[PDB]
RNA sequence: ACCGAUAGUGAACCAGUACCGUGAGGGAAAGGUGAAAAGCACCCCGGAAGGGGAGUGAAAUAGAACCUGAAACCGUGUGCUUACAAGUAGUCAGAGCCCGUUAAUGGGUGAUGGCGUGCCUUUUGUAGAAUGAACCGGCGAGUUACGAUUUGAUGCAAGGUU
RNA sequence: UAACUUGGGAGUCAGAACAUGGGUGAUAAGGUCCGUGUUCGAAAGGGAAACAGCCCAGACCACCAGCUAAGGUCCCAAAAU
RNA sequence: GACAAUGGUAGGAGAGCGUUCUAAGGGCGUUGAAGCAUGAUCGUAAGGACAUGUGGAGCGCUUAGAAGUGAGAAUGCCGGUG
């Protein structure tokens, strides 16, 4: 069985997320725990949180162990985004995109 | 509709040797191209090689006919403002004759990606002796 | 017979539409030339 | 031993057994043709020449009477804003060599 | 200087070919059982023993 | 009454982008390269239909000049004796047999020397 | 034989209002759950947001960022191919490898060979280093009234008709 | 196998190179202005390496058939070492 | 059935496809309308069908009529996204 977790408007970058959730997609799931804990990067401790609730919806939501179950799919989609703006020089102004995105975590053991 | 193809399964491929001794460099060279891109094969099909290896023994006896042992100079540029070489044919001949050959023969052979596999088959010697006995030559005579 | 009507024939013709396509030759420039007085919106010349 | 037939403007190399596909002829499916302009006959024991063998009329069947598929014939010239759009398909029969 | 001319997204995603970040290089710690940082001490509960 | 223009325009425009695919990034995906793209090709299709007539009687003439020479023969000789004799095969027929009948070819070469 | 939310009033919404100007004055953009709120009791991860269930419902990728949900754009997985090669990026020929349809001289990919300097406008002539376009979607240009003239049709006819 | 008359409808009034009879220029110009013919403009295909205007020749569509024109036949590259 | 003809800009002539609405006739639809996604289908072209998924209530066919009638390009307007 796979059991999964989302995080809806995170309010991070998806292309800065992407970057971290390369590296625990594949691994062990008590490996991707201490791989993000243990990671400067900012959207380590919201990957975090999602793939400990996904890790925990396996135990009660589908009876199953969770010393067996592997990062199936990590994956960041984008947001809506939020449109602000910089006031330049002479007059002008830039406009400010601030980007969300979608954390999708599914964990599966094998099965 | 119903032309034959010739597919890499299909090529039988043979050795020839030729003898560089006493012929002229443009009209040996003509002939051992025909024979490099399979010219000479019935079943010949453009896309694919079917042509043969050749190996061209006393390369040191090419000749050229008239006062070509001066004149006949080869320019080569290396790309740094200034520098453009050259060397007479003679000088060529007498120091590295298996690349006057080689650059000969080369030069009538499409420059695409299968013109140089096809004209990585020539194995140019300079002396009557050459180490791939163990592919079975036979021996060519030019026309 | 209200659903089978038929003009008499000879009688209707399409009208010519103008600045819709290349197929028609109508298309660029609508008939009207390349540059000039008489290519412009608006006009031409007073008649005489 | 094969031979070679004329139909349609073209030569066709023919075994028995085999399924050619041949331009359009009059006669109707399930039928049998007969072919004239036989130029070379043979392969195995006995050659012949031409312009016709006279005699050796291959023995054909009528197998189906139908087209190819369609092509799209377009073309156009730059900055003249002329083009041109027809379709194509080209009819043909199929026939199987009975015996030649 | 401007772009003279736009990026595809394949000499894009060439160019992000190098970009990424690398495992945090973690050893397991032989008292608090956990995961670690070679080096550092143990930030679950624990210490150095170095 | 005002026509608002709706569902007429996609279905002329997806015709489009669905005949050219397999073609290069944005060459498949938008509609104003991909049309220049489908223009192009269709011009070139034309172009090719026409040519490949001849380069396949280049291949017949360079295969029967090569099966020629194994009989000490050129190709124009050996067309010229051919064309006298009044055998009228097709040079796509004439490779066919220099391929998959020696003994047929041998046969042709012997008439086309006799008729000079 | 009027429009149907880029349309119809500038305004289907609490618009001549946010606003913007010292002022006279200028001026938008914003529609839709369901038949009925029955608008998610309760359990679990989390500080909350947000989920995953289980329930309401005919439907929850109907959960108030609510009908449908497309294109550009951003990703995740995979079938064939790609690190000695000079590419208006396709077309014609063609092995190998993977599939199996509106069933028909089948679909996908492409080792290699030949041919091939985009589109529009403006010009004697543009591949042009002459102009225009970042891409996608919607909107967008020979029309109506009254007269004149020529042609086709129809009715009467030395008469025709308001 | 065209021509003319009457009527409805247009576009065109920036031309270019080549061959030849001339002016002007310096028997200069891919110059400029006239008479005469061709092609381009509005014309694809083959040749001239490439190449509006030069040589051959005018594409209704299909074919894995044949004969030729300018030009060519040692290899690139079809056909005479 | 025999013979010929069929490059083309500006522009001139003819025959047509499709869109929204109206009249009259004849139909389909919660046993699933239009739309929208896919497909290896048909027609000389514009374009016409059929099958599957979705969606959630309208819509085609025939013959005529009337037009806010078909857009890649206006340093085009508006929205979105690189």
């Amino acid at each position: 069985m796979e059991a999964k977790a989302v995080a809806r408007t995170i309010r991070i970058a998806p292309r800065k997320v992407r970057l971290v959730l390369d590296l625990i997609r594949g691994k062990n799931a008590a490996e991707a725990i201490a791989i993000l804990k243990l990671t400067n990067k900012a959207s380590s401790p919201v990957i975090e949180k999602v793939l400990m609730s996904a890790l925990a919806n396996a135990e009660h939501n589908y009876d199953m162990n969770t010393d067996e179950l592997v990062v199936k799919e990590a994956y960041a989609n984008e947001g809506p985004t939020l449109k602000r703006f910089r006031p330049r020089a002479q007059g002008r102004a830039s406009a400010i995109n601030k980007r969300t995105s979608h954390i999708t975590i599914v964990v599966s053991d094998a099965k | 509709r119903q032309t034959f193809m010739a597919n890499e399964s299909n090529i039988e491929r043979k050795w020839y040797v030729i003898d560089a001794e006493g012929q002229t460099l443009g009209r040996l060279s003509s002939e051992v191209a025909s024979i490099l891109r399979g010219k000479n094969k019935v079943t010949y099909t453009p896309h694919v090689d079917t042509g043969d290896y050749v190996i061209v023994i006393n390369a040191s006896k090419i000749e050229f006919t008239g006062n070509k042992e001066t004149d006949k100079v080869y320019y080569r540029h290396s790309n740094h403002p200034g520098g453009i070489k050259s060397i007479t044919a003679g000088e060529l001949r007498r120091t590295n004759p298996e690349r006057l050959i080689e650059n000969s023969i080369k030069g009538m052979l499409p420059s695409t990606r299968l013109g140089e596999k096809q004209g990585k088959k020539l194995f140019v010697y300079g002396g009557a002796e050459h180490p791939h006995a163990a592919q079975q030559p036979e021996n060519y005579e030019l026309r | 017979k209200l659903h089978e009507l038929k003009p008499a024939e000879g009688s209707r013709k399409e009208r010519n539409r103008v600045g819709r396509g290349v197929a028609t030759g109508n298309g660029k420039t609508s008939g009207r030339g390349h540059k000039g007085q008489k290519a412009r919106s608006g006009g031409g010349v007073r008649p005489g | 031993m094969f031979a070679i037939i004329e139909t349609g403007g073209k030569q066709i190399k023919v075994e028995e057994g085999q399924e050619i596909f041949v331009e359009k002829l009059d006669v109707n499916e399930g039928d049998t043709f007969t072919f004239d302009k036989v130029l070379f006959v043979g392969g195995d024991s006995v050659k012949v020449g031409a312009p016709t063998v006279e005699g050796a009329t291959v023995t054909a069947t009528v197998n189906k009477q139908g087209r190819g598929k369609k092509i799209t014939v377009f073309t156009y010239k730059r900055r003249k804003n002329s083009k041109r759009k027809k379709g194509h398909r080209q009819p043909y029969t199929k026939l199987t060599i009975d015996k030649i | 200087a401007v772009p003279k001319r736009r990026t595809s997204k394949t000499r894009k995603n060439k160019r992000r070919t190098h970009f990424k970040i690398s495992v945090p290089g973690m050893t397991e710690c032989p008292n608090c059982g956990e995961y670690k940082l070679s080096h550092r001490v143990c930030k679950n509960c624990g210490s150095y023993n170095g | 009454p005002r026509v608002k223009g709706g569902t007429v325009t996609r279905a002329r425009r997806k015709k489009t982008i669905k005949l050219a695919k397999g073609y290069f990034g944005s060459k498949h995906t938008l509609y104003k390269v991909a049309k220049q793209q489908v223009m192009k090709s269709g011009q070139y299709a034309f172009r090719d239909r026409r040519q490949r007539k001849r380069d396949f009687r280049k291949l017949w003439i360079t295969r029967i000049n090569a099966a020629a020479r194994q009989h000490e023969m050129s190709y124009s000789r050996l067309m010229n004796g051919l064309k006298k004799a009044g055998i009228d095969i097709n040079r796509k027929m004439l490779s066919e047999i220099a391929i998959s009948d020696e003994k047929a070819f041998a046969q042709l070469v012997t008439k086309a020397k006799d008729a000079l």
